[PDB]
């Protein structure tokens, strides 16, 4: 006598919020941006190729100085490249070989890396000796992790496959706050430039927004049919993109709380592996698992260019903090810096 | 007829029926090898970006074949003029050096590809099946160096030779001596012949014994390695057979009127052009085999 | 804690041969490079030798080339210096310094205690015109030393270092690459410069900062130090 | 190139040397994935060939190292983490079972990896286990051998 | 109480989350192009910079 009434209340709430959303959907981004001059054909060449890995590359991350990038792989080796010179700075061996993601502290002091072992171990780069030692092992996640990101040298936000994101404290090693709003597994994270909100792409085709201090779902976005496999904030911090298996990017907005514009092409019938914006929020690089990534436009869905220098699919990609270049870790154990 | 080259009694022959068969076949060989090797090099260097260890050897074979095909037009021009090299002395020695060097390189790289397939199929767990690109490039450079080391003597031995009213620029003459050149030709056929035959037989036997003939594409692989061996034998057998026959006609009797040489001498050079058909057929079978 | 204890020396006849066993107890050794810094009695520092990581690079000073050898024993964490034909000017104190090279590293971070050696009896040149600066605590003092050639490189960083040698103590790093600060030093120290004119500024003098300041270049070997400048209360 | 940059390059070269040594050492290993119902003697056959996270088993048989990753430890959704195990020589199956078989037989990422099937109680290979584990280990080693033949033939372009 | 508590939490979330404060699609689009045009010069990918300033070179 209670389930039916609450379910009907939830249905009514969904209907009224969807009507409120549709109320301000009078305009579309395409006709707004039809007047502005398109960028045109963009040619991005593989400036450098970092080799030394011997297995599929699952993730990478640039440092804040945008010169060092740490890349993980199946062989259980964590490598801190020097993008400018393509010479190693460190080569950290991992306890397990199933690392799905890496990270990088904003100060550059600490490095994190996690995977199927349900641990996001934080490494201590600048120690008194010349070897990188594990500094902590954050346990408490029921399932596997997929993205742990560093707020600062002392706060890290994880995102595990047990439908749960947590905010840990490094010295204590325990989660101060827990974010339990998702139903499916979580596959992405993007800390906002002001480091106050983040959006995680779940398996239920819904991406939620949270508050790092409160611990509640501020907003919730739908519009996909398959699991969301990528997430990337707009440089201003008011928009984010969603990459899903349905071969279609989807730009959202925090203030509007609605889809803003779609990115679809029929010739691509393969899913999305990772999405990364540019410095100015104009080019939406999206890496599909059809063995080549391509460059889009954030305003008029113009497939400006394609990065097709990779033997296998592009798994993870990222952009520098100064916008000078992008890199694409692929499944042939190659990192390529495109500029 | 009779002539002396470096205090060596030889019997050259400038006859007819050489400007009848050899230039028509050589021209078509050149105009087909150009297209085949150009497409192979286009699909290798530009249109594809993936360098595996076997692909480096295949690219080396393609480079050797392309250089030989480029050299072929000068051969066509030479045989058109009825054995009259109208180019010079440096180009003649350079051309002979290139001919010998890329013929030996094509044979050596064919042997290397066959050995690589033998290791892939019969000895799947050996180290040579997962070598690095550095080692493969070093091996390629070493094989090229071996080829040049075996042909500097052709590069240095002689220049175009005046005879009658014209000049001849050739290294495959017939003389009453067994130098390193003819022995090197016999070796560059026989030893790779043995290696290729052993590798192909072992590949066939292992694939059939391990119960693999059921698979579809493996049957195509077996038939393609078989036709590779067959075409190698067909292309390189008449030349060595005529060489052995002229050697026998040389040791028994020999240095005589030498007209008896001519009946088989015309048989030699024609079959020599047949070897260039090998360079034409490798693109068909080697690179053009991806399903 | 990090330590580098060396041994040997004490009395040598001219033309002899001795051995110094510099040992780093309980820390990484194969990753770090090591140099040999010799200090003549009541004189400045002078670079002697340097063996890289994996013994793939070995460099000697031009004045000891062919007479000195430097070797390392990684499994037992030891560093060796074989001297041949020990002249009269080789009597000095010999230190052991660690130096690890990578992007963002701080070479010459730690210095050994030093064992004295007694004997019975071109390159970048860097000058410190000032010798003694008697300054009471509380007021900033500027120490400057100039290089013959500009230490700046096409990369954009200048390889000039500053060391503080407290009386009766081993020198320690406090400024690497003319601008940065070694870990474990107060923020009051700060340096600057451009090309050839280098300066060091201390916010305020303490009781424990008294000592002698050295500056050394590191673009290419040999690495010439500078005549130390002493400051007193 | 200054002294610091050259020494950094030397350190990087030593790093590549160590990485290449480790890669050559670990290349001879072969990875296997254990997948099945979980209560049909999977642990039994695992211990037969033996003589949080995912259970890992290691053993050598004949100049070749086998790594056997048991997935029964984690009960999460099978499809979501299937993207990590896309590159594996083979999957050993020990006999919802029919649905699991149908799902794994037509996986997009498993269109090249063969499946090894065991009956205790792409090409698919089957075997009936006996008391002597030597026959079963021979069968699995042989099947991995044909997988390696296929991979090498594809690499060389013959396949 | 599992279903009851689940529905209670769902009611709480779908009640407070709602749609609090909202803008026009035109307004958000104008903000986006304003941000893009205010930073079009400082985006090296949008305007391919000359090799002299570029830190990646052969
Ligand atoms: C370029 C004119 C040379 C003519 C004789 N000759 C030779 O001296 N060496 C050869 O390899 C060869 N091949 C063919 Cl056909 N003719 C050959």
């Amino acid at each position: 006598s209670e389930l039916d009434q609450l379910r009907q209340e939830a249905e009514q709430l969904k209907n009224q919020i969807r009507d409120a959303r549709k109320a301000c959907a009078d305009a579309t981004l395409s006709q707004i941006t039809n007047n502005i001059d398109p960028v045109g054909r963009i040619q991005m060449r593989t400036r450098r190729t970092l080799r030394g890995h011997l297995a599929k590359i699952y993730a990478m991350h640039w440092g804040t100085d945008s010169r060092l990038l740490v890349s993980a792989s199946q062989d259980g080796k964590l490598i801190i490249w020097d993008s400018y010179t393509t010479n190693k700075v460190h080569a950290i061996p991992l306890r397990s070989s199933w690392v799905m993601t890496c990270a990088y502290a904003p100060s550059g002091n600490y490095v994190a890396c996690g995977g199927l072992d349900n641990i996001c171990s934080i490494y201590n780069l600048k120690t008194r000796e010349g070897n990188v030692r594990v500094s902590r092992e954050l346990a408490g996640h029921t399932g596997y992790l997929s993205c742990c990101r560093f707020l600062d040298d002392n706060q890290i936000v994880t995102s595990s496959g047990d439908t749960t994101c947590a905010l840990w404290d490094i010295e204590t090693g325990q989660q101060t706050t827990t974010f339990t709003g998702h139903t499916g597994d979580v596959m992405s994270l993007s800390l906002a430039p002001d480091t106050r909100l983040f959006v995680s792409g779940a398996c239920d085709a819904s991406a939620k927004l949270w508050d790092v201090r409160e611990g509640m779902c501020r907003q919730t976005f739908t519009g996909h049919e398959s699991d969301i496999n990528a997430i990337c904030f707009f440089p201003n911090g008011n928009a984010f993109a969603t990459g899903s298996d349905d071969a279609t990017c989807r730009l959202f907005d925090l203030r509007a709380d609605q889809e803003l514009m779609t990115y679809s092409h029929d010739n691509i019938i393969c899913g999305i592996t990772s999405v990364s914006f540019s410095k100015s929020g104009r080019l939406l690089l999206a890496g599909y698992d059809d063995f080549n990534c391509n460059v889009w436009d954030a305003l008029k869905a113009d497939r400006a260019g394609v990065l097709a220098g990779h033997d296998n699919r592009v798994s993870c990609l990222g952009v520098t903090d100064d916008g000078m270049a992008v890199a694409t870790g692929s499944w042939d154990s190659f990192l390529k810096i495109w500029n | 007829h009779f002539l002396e080259i470096d205090k060596k009694n030889c019997c050259v022959f400038r006859d007819d029926f050489i400007v009848k068969v050899l230039p028509p076949v050589l021209g078509l060989e050149f105009i087909f090898g150009l297209l085949g090797n150009g497409l192979a090099l286009w699909i290798f260097c530009f249109h594809l970006k993936s360098w595996k260890s076997s692909r480096i050897f295949l690219f080396n074979l393609a480079v050797a074949d392309f250089l030989l095909i480029i050299c072929l037009p000068f051969l066509m021009d030479n045989y058109v003029r009825r054995w009259d090299w109208k180019f010079g002395d440096i180009p003649c020695r350079l051309m002979l050096f290139m001919l010998a060097m890329n013929r030996q390189g094509s044979i050596i790289f064919l042997t290397v590809v066959a050995v690589d397939r033998y290791f892939r199929v019969v000895h799947p767990h050996h180290a040579l099946n997962k070598i690095s690109n550095r080692t493969a490039a070093i091996i390629s450079c070493l094989l090229w160096g071996i080829t040049i080391g075996l042909t500097v003597h052709l590069l240095k031995k002689k220049m175009p030779i005046q005879n009658g009213g014209a000049n001849l620029c050739s290294s495959f003459s017939i003389c009453h001596t067994f130098q390193w050149h003819e022995a090197m030709f016999l070796l560059e056929f026989f030893l790779p012949l043995g290696i290729i035959l052993f590798c192909s037989a072992r590949i066939i036997w292992s694939l059939r014994q391990r119960q693999m003939d059921r698979h579809a594409k493996i049957k195509r692989a077996i038939t393609f390695i078989m036709v590779v061996a067959i075409v190698f034998v067909i292309c390189f057998l008449p030349s060595v057979v005529v060489r052995i026959r002229i050697f026998w006609l040389l040791h028994t009797s020999g240095t005589q009127n030498c007209e008896v040489y001519r009946s088989v001498d015309l048989a030699f050079f024609i079959t020599l052009s047949f070897t260039y058909m090998n360079s034409m057929l490798d693109p068909v079978v080697y690179y053009f085999s991806s399903p | 804690d990090v330590q580098l204890v060396e041994s040997g020396g004490g009395l040598v006849q001219p033309g002899g041969s001795r051995k110094l066993s510099c040992s780093a107890s309980g820390f990484a050794f194969s990753s770090f490079g090591m140099h040999w810094v010799r200090q003549a009695p009541e004189k400045g520092l002078e670079w002697v030798a340097y063996i890289s990581s994996g013994s793939g690079t070995i460099y000697y000073a031009d004045t000891v080339k062919g007479r000195f050898t430097i070797s390392r024993d990684d499994p037992k964490n030891t560093l060796f210096l074989q001297m041949t034909s020990l002249r009269s000017e080789d009597t000095a104190m010999y230190y052991c310094v660690r130096s690890i090279y990578y992007y963002g590293s701080s070479p010459f971070d730690f210095w050994g205690q030093g064992t004295t050696l007694t004997v019975s009896s071109s390159d970048i040149v860097m000058t410190q015109a000032t010798s003694s600066v008697p300054v009471t605590p509380g007021e900033s003092v500027s120490i400057s030393c100039r290089s013959s050639k500009s230490l700046l490189h096409s990369n954009g960083n200048t390889y000039l270092y500053w060391f503080l040698q407290r009386p009766g103590q081993s020198p320690q790093l406090l400024i690497y690459r003319m601008s940065n600060l070694a870990s474990g030093v107060p923020d009051r120290f700060s340096g600057s410069g451009s090309g050839t004119a280098f300066t060091l500024t201390i916010s305020r003098l303490e009781a424990e900062d008294v000592g002698v300041y050295y500056c050394m270049q590191h673009l290419e070997y040999p690495l010439t130090f500078g005549a130390g400048t002493k400051l007193e209360l | 190139l200054s002294a610091e940059d050259k020494a950094a390059v030397e350190r990087s070269k030593m790093i590549d040397r160590n990485l290449r040594e480790d890669g050559e050492k670990a290349a001879r290993e072969v990875k296997l994935l254990l997948l099945g119902a979980g209560e049909s003697g999977k642990s039994t056959i695992v211990k037969q060939m033996k003589i949080t996270g995912i259970v890992e088993t290691h053993f050598t048989f004949k100049d070749l190292h086998f790594k056997m990753f048991d997935v029964g430890g984690q009960r999460s959704e099978r499809k979501k983490w299937i993207h990590c195990f896309e590159g594996v020589t083979a999957i050993i199956f020990c006999v919802e079972s029919m649905k699991l078989f149908d799902s794994i037989c037509n996986n997009k990422w498993f269109t090249d990896t063969s499946i090894i099937l065991f009956l205790n109680k792409k090409e698919i290979y089957t075997h009936f286990t006996c008391a002597t584990d030597t026959k079963n280990v021979q069968f699995v080693f042989d099947a991995v051998t044909d997988v390696i033949i296929k991979n090498n033939l594809k690499d060389c372009g013959l396949f | 109480t599992a279903s009851i508590a689940q529905a209670r939490k769902l009611v709480e979330q779908l009640k407070m989350e709602a749609n609090i404060d909202r803008i026009k699609v035109s307004k958000a689009a104008a903000d986006l192009m304003a941000y893009c045009e205010a930073h079009a010069k400082e985006d090296p990918l949008l305007t391919p910079v000359p090799a002299s300033e570029n830190p990646f070179r052969e």
